[PDB]
């Protein structure tokens, strides 16, 4: 029962490791947004 | 600024 | 002690499981307002 | 080994409320990203 | 192209 | 609308 849960700790680990590597994807693609608004409100002021 | 793959129409969001 | 540890686990996985609803609904959202830039910069370049 | 493993949820409580944290900073970047798109697109139709 | 709802000034953002 | 910090061409994304 032990390494059944210890089993459960992996694949939630894991997950959690796809989850962070999501949100920093997430978050590189955010700045870009982010420029790409900057850059239009720019380049007509 | 700085950035968008340096202009190309922004070069379809620098790629993704 | 080992249902009290379980009861974690489906807290854990439960929240996790809320995460991922969320972080799929950002990136739809985060598709819309790529689309609202590009559609800004064509409709005017 | 069963503070071993509350060791393991401990840490693994502590990731997953940083990434809920991350999370709700994302959705209010994601917020002002909106308000900027919608704003270009009123002061300029 | 492609989306917006279609049109209608944006759609309120196609609804959020 | 309402809100950008209340105008200064943007407030730099109302301070990010």
């Amino acid at each position: 029962r032990m390494k059944q849960i210890e089993d459960k700790i992996e694949e939630i680990e894991s997950k959690q490791k796809k989850i962070e590597n999501e949100i920093a994807r997430i978050k590189k693609l955010l700045q870009l947004t982010v420029w790409g608004i900057k850059q239009l409100q720019a380049r007509i002021l | 600024x700085g950035x968008x793959x340096x202009x190309x129409x922004x070069x379809x969001x620098x790629x993704x």
